[PDB]
DNA sequence: CGGGAAAATCTCTAGCA
DNA sequence: ACTGCTAGAGATTTTCCCG
DNA sequence: CGGGAAAATCTCTAGCA
DNA sequence: ACTGCTAGAGATTTTCCCG
């Protein structure tokens, strides 16, 4: 399992940690609180 | 029969990129085309490239200039 | 390092030092300091420094709206070639966008369209137009203009050309069509030293020609190749190598350890 | 290189065009073009036809690419010179338009259309058109119920005609045919450019008299002299500009 | 090419084609097409793709104002080291900026300050403060933030650190001072694996030490070197090479063709 | 002599041609109509 | 390497500290430090003094670095704990402050100052200060007419004291002296870090008993055993962690 | 006398940049310091660098670790 | 096999809400 | 489960041209 | 002299009105 | 006559450790 810290959309404040549901080249799908989200890999960090 | 078609399909040129390299690689030699992947021959190296990352042309300027 | 680990953790809970500071000031191995930093939720404030790569299949189009002199210009681009279409539309409505996309689909083989989440692109009319024309709509990540970088760049380019021809036209629609003409046929460059129109013609013709040629090759050349496995389909034998496809995996093997039936 | 004489023999007997010779015998296009241009026994993509159709009280401007039958049709608010000029400018920005044939109407003669054609470099001249314009009306009748406005039905009909109707020798569609034709014309233009660039040179070989250069290869130079094509080594030939 | 040149010029006066298009369509040499493009005033719409490099002398400071939660933070940075100072000021006035700069000059050897053209930095009070303290003011190109990139980046960094410590303080001035502390002494990196405070101490001490050491060397070692010229002053002889200074030009020559007196 | 085409300051429209008075690394000094100006080399082109 | 015995002889006779030995004989600092630490015959930068000065009805908080006499003085609106804590936090963010000595005043004892010192890791303890505080008043009297407000005059006096007044053995200023002292303390801290890192290792050479590692060079290993320092080849020694 | 001072001034490390290269070059060896220019020794190459482009340190971490 | 000149490639930036 | 790019301006590297 | 592991360096991006 | 930078996250290249 992984921890995801992300910046969602035009919001300077970083969220996290979120569960990584899917990883691709250039983006990821995260579940941060029964809220599935898709984030560019520029705006995310996976640990 | 088959050899002519194979030579013709090898006459096509392919420009491609790798998963993390933003620059376009030069005109590789097309060897095989499929629904999702393209098999190319670039500088003695046989590669499989995603179709989403390949621009396949013929280059009509070079074909007319042998 | 246990005692040093407690001191480093207590110091980081206050100053949030980077891994180098705690490695230097507490005699810690770099991995331990990096772990201490990585266990802090308040220190994860940066993403990985890379860009993605947009799809470049011959059927992909990117659509956007730009604004100039109070007018709205709907601009579409063919990602593979850089060929553009642009129309000055009275308003950013679903009707106008649906009409533009339906007219574009009837002039070129449009398979998928990549747009942002603007209200005009997400209307039910545009959805119905795409459904009728067999176009797949792809909105990427909301508020991520980079996913449409191609069309965005074209916006820039288009406006640039308009600034060069605005004095030759009395209306902005005329200048927009002149700019489309100039970009598509009066600017050469790119992969093949082409213009956008020449390049798109080459792309589409190459797509159809290669598809038919490979269809003929596969119809005529039928073989089964065993390497190291099951009956993998032969794709291309030559130059002391065999490219095959075993279980939806196109792989290259040396000519050795490969028998063709 | 070895197939030049075979190419001359093939053209003398079968009279094949330069593209077939270059494909079969693997010659540069300039050599095959000059082979077929040396036979005194031997010796369209850019034209469009414009028309207007009146349906349900509205005006549809239809442009047909006659080499392929490719239709581009738009409903216009009024049959005026400004609308015709805008339509022509759009057409010229979309496709390589060089000639348009019109029926000497009031709108097609106006000075705005003349100015647009002059800016876009289009030549204006005053049964493909009728056949396509009737087929378009048939398709519009078929698909009228699928749309509310007439313009949407017209664009749907254009889509169906260009990509959903197939026929001819090879069973291709109008879009496929027009891309093939335009690609062939691009090849023709590049070959003409190459010939024009090459024609300003002269070659001295073995020295013999001035000769016409055909191809400048990596390790060979193909030239013509006295209506005969010969290949000479690069070091054995000198090329000058005159 | 004369006729081709006239056709290319007439075509460019309408479409403004790039040099490749006119080279291809009129059989022109690339230099001729490039000249035709370069003679058009309407086609010069792009600058050279490079960045400059800011001065990095040990006495250079960059000052800027940033805003956070309705408060104004005046931030100064030492370019060589990355050492920062920051104060929450009630207003962007000449009085406050002059006081801040006068206090900064009395704590570190400030020689020149690099600021933008904000009204607070260009006031007569700041000018008088700099004149009294012997500081040279350098406003660069107006509305060019890149010339102050260092301080601009520090702004970013400073705010980042504040976002990590804002919960530990009840007032923004306390959080700003905590952030200054953390940046200056709790973050290690850069050229020497230093913190900002360690690096600035190293920079200043190295400056004074090297200046005195070179003064002693020049006082003791006095020689005149003739190469190939006049009596050039010897700078450094060694490793089969001689560095000398002839007529305000420090040049390196081989040991050969060099006589030392 | 040189011709300078420049973008002066937060104005998208390019000016020129201007006489080059001085050239440095990263910037230039131009005289565009009895108006001496200093422009970053990012915002200028010299011919 | 060859100067180790000469270093021991020099310390035995002249008793020079490790820095002078390392400078003269070109030794790694750990070797010279252990040489001077092996002589049983043988065997401040981070302290500041805070005070308050009342002048013209206003309060000036003055912090003096006593190793150099470096003054940092600010006029504060009120003699309260909050102002003192803010001043201390600024001082600690500017310079490496480890200890402050105060006169057990009401403001210096308040819980806000204690919290600020705890956060910044400063130890609080309850004639340099008086001398500097009188010199500051003299300079303020000199430069009062050059400014309107008292705070500007105080900062001008601080500037003059730190950089325009010179004296001592070498004729340096307070700023120069404080940078030298802080640089020396940085060197001391890095040497202590190196010694602490190295001390957790043991060396077996030629095998002999466990030995203390001193330096791990490119082609040599300097160790100590039985109160005697010896250099052995890298291949001839094995290093383990205990 | 002089040799000790020359060795000491050569003990200092210099980081520098070139007129059009944005990346910082490694710790060259200081050979000479002046008002406007600095003479350095980087990888067997003797260079003259503007003082405006040079950060001259000692690196006290490396000095204490021989 | 080799300099000078020219063509090709590499590097890098603004602007695209 | 999705994804920065593009055209131009210098600068530097490669290729060609005739000895 | 050589693999595995670790340290060092290179690449590259957001944010700084 | 002046001038983008900085710190962190991966990825790849270099060095060290003991045979
Ligand atoms: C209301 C719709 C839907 C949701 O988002 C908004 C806002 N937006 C913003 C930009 C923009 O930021 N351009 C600058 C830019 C920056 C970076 C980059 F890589 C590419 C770039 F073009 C657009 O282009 C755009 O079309 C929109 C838009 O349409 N909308
Ligand atoms: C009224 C004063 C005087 C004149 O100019 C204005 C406007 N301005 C704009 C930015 C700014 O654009 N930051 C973003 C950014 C963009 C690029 C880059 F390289 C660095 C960057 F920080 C500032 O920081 C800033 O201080 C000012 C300012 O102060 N003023
Ligand atoms: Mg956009
Ligand atoms: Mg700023
Ligand atoms: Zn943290
Ligand atoms: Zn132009």
């Amino acid at each position: 399992n992984f921890r995801v810290y992300y910046r969602d959309s035009r919001d300077p404040v970083w969220k996290g940690p979120a569960k990584l549901l899917w990883k691709g080249e250039g983006a990821v799908v995260i579940q941060d609180n029964s809220d599935i989200k898709v984030v560019p890999r520029r705006k995310a960090k996976i640990i | 029969e088959l050899q002519k078609q194979i030579t013709k399909i090898q006459n096509f040129r392919v420009y491609y990129r790798d998963s993390r390299d933003p620059v376009w690689k030069g005109p590789a030699k097309l060897l095989w085309k499929g629904e999702g992947a393209v098999v190319i021959q670039d500088n003695s190296d046989i590669k499989v490239v995603p179709r989403r990352k390949a621009k396949i042309i013929r280059d009509y300027g070079k074909q007319m200039a042998g | 390092f246990l005692d040093g680990i407690d001191k480093a953790q207590e110091e980081h809970e206050k100053y949030h030092s980077n891994w180098r500071a705690m490695a230097s000031d507490f005699n810690l191995p770099p991995v331990v300091a990096k772990e201490i930093v990585a266990s802090c939720d308040k220190c994860q404030l940066k993403g990985e420094a890379m860009h993605g790569q947009v799809d470049c299949s011959p059927g992909i189009w990117q659509l956007d709206c730009t604004h100039l002199e109070g007018k709205v210009i709907l601009v579409a681009v063919h990602v593979a070639s850089g060929y553009i279409e642009a129309e000055v539309i009275p308003a950013e409505t679903g009707q106008e966008t649906a009409y533009f996309l339906l007219k574009l689909a009837g002039r070129w083989p449009v398979k998928t369209v990549h747009t942002d989440n603007g209200s005009n692109f997400t209307s039910t009319t545009v959805k119905a137009a795409c459904w009728w024309a067999g176009i797949k709509q792809e909105f990427g990540i909301p508020y991520n203009p980079q996913s449409k970088g191609v069309i965005e760049s074209m916006n820039k380019e288009l406006k640039k050309i308009i600034g060069q021809v605005r004095d030759q036209a009395e209306h902005l629609k005329t200048a927009v069509q002149m700019a489309v003409f100039i970009h598509n046929f009066k600017r050469k460059g790119g992969i093949g030293g082409y213009s956008a129109g020449e390049r798109i013609v080459d792309i589409i013709a190459t797509d159809i020609q290669t598809k038919e040629l490979q269809k003929q090759i596969t119809k005529i050349q039928n073989f089964r190749v065993y390497y190291r496995k099951g009956p993998a389909k032969l794709l291309w034998k030559g130059e002391g190598a065999v490219v095959i496809q075993d279980n939806s995996d196109i792989k290259v093997v040396p000519r050795r350890k490969a028998k063709i039936i």
